[PDB]
């Protein structure tokens, strides 16, 4: 999981 | 004073036990252990030139937030009107110089292995480089991590009702807004106390635990005052936070700029029902209880939990909720 999205 | 090497925050021992356990943009969290209690280590590089996770670092003041946001919560434990352990310990906060410690970075090497990472490996940082180092209290395992892992639906309803006093509490002493309560953020841990305790506005009551104790984390985003003054980060500015998709997180924060009419110094508490309603949300369809869902009582709490999901953006704030919903009585 995180904030923003990002593989 | 001025910093400290690592080695000040990370003897040899300690640094030895250093496990990776999660990142963000703001870097890394390590696990390891001090007087036999395991503790949470979270290093923010900062007032350097390098862009870090494709940002840049923050200067010392940018990161003050935080750490005042850090320690009002974790004083939460101890107070008397409003007091809740449903957020996290907060132990220690340094200023740390120095190049990446080798064994972090085999750490470092051993996560992005087995987990993968979404970072940059931290090792391009100079012996002059500062950061933050934040040592927590160890809260557990993130609810993402713990979607397979709950026994049943009793486990997902003390959840939600943890939460929802911890910000409830939070809201009454702080005028508290989380702003950021994605699964990675909601972490849980054993309890052998078959009940919890709160205080709101000088009442206590307790929630049975179904063996877990929740903790919220991450305070990059939040907001809160003390004395009237406003403590926050001003997003406003920041376009890509509110254009996510695939997953409902990324709405949240498009309808908290709904709600607050972009101004982030505001106090608009319903944040906390967005994000507790984004929570549920992901009770019902991404967990896999380990009981499944097999009796009538079992389903009727799955019941209940979905007229919360219907009902509770009808609701003002984590108090309201606490204090007027159904679910919690
Ligand atoms: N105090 C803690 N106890 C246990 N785990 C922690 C923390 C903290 I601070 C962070 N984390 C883990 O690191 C991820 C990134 O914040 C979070 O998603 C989480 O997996
Ligand atoms: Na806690």
């Amino acid at each position: 999981a995180r904030t923003k999205q990002t593989a | 004073k001025g910093p400290v090497p690592f080695s000040h925050c990370l003897p040899t021992e300690k640094l030895q036990r250093c496990e990776k356990i999660g990142e963000g943009v703001f870097g890394e969290v390590f696990q390891t252990i001090a007087d036999h209690t395991p503790v949470a280590i979270k290093i923010i590089a900062i007032e350097g030139p390098d862009l870090v996770n494709g940002s840049h670092q923050k200067t010392f003041e940018e990161i003050l937030p935080e750490i005042i946001i850090s320690k009002e919560l974790s004083l939460l434990s101890g107070e008397v009107c409003n007091r809740t352990e449903g957020f996290i310990g907060l132990n220690s906060v340094h200023c740390v110089q120095g190049s990446y410690p080798p064994l972090l970075l085999k750490a470092w090497d051993h996560y992005n292995s087995t987990k993968g990472s979404a970072n940059d490996r931290p090792d391009f940082f100079k012996d002059d480089q500062l950061f933050i180092v934040l040592e927590f209290e160890f809260g557990g395992i993130d609810l993402e991590q713990m979607r397979t892992k709950l026994s049943s639906l009793a486990t997902a309803k003390s959840i939600l009702h943890q939460l929802t006093a911890s910000l409830a509490v939070a809201e009454a002493s702080l005028r508290f807004e989380h702003r950021d309560l994605h699964w990675g953020n909601v972490l849980l841990k054993k309890t052998s106390l078959k009940k919890l305790h709160y205080t709101l506005n000088g009442k206590s009551s307790t929630i049975p635990s179904c063996g877990l104790q929740v903790s919220i984390i991450d305070y990059t985003l939040s907001r809160l005052e003390r004395d009237g003054i406003v403590v926050f980060c001003d997003v406003s500015m920041d376009e890509d936070l509110f254009t996510g998709d695939g997953d409902y997180q990324f709405d949240i924060y498009r309808l908290m700029k709904k709600e607050n009419n972009n101004r982030w110094g505001e106090y608009h508490p319903y944040s906390n029902v967005l994000w507790l309603h984004y929570l549920t949300d992901k009770m019902l369809k991404q967990m896999t209880f380990k009981t499944k869902c097999n009796t009538p009582a079992m389903k009727q709490i799955k019941r209940k939990i979905q007229e919360f999901h219907r009902t509770m953006l009808n609701f003002s704030s984590a108090t309201d909720l606490l204090c007027q919903h159904s679910l919690f009585k």
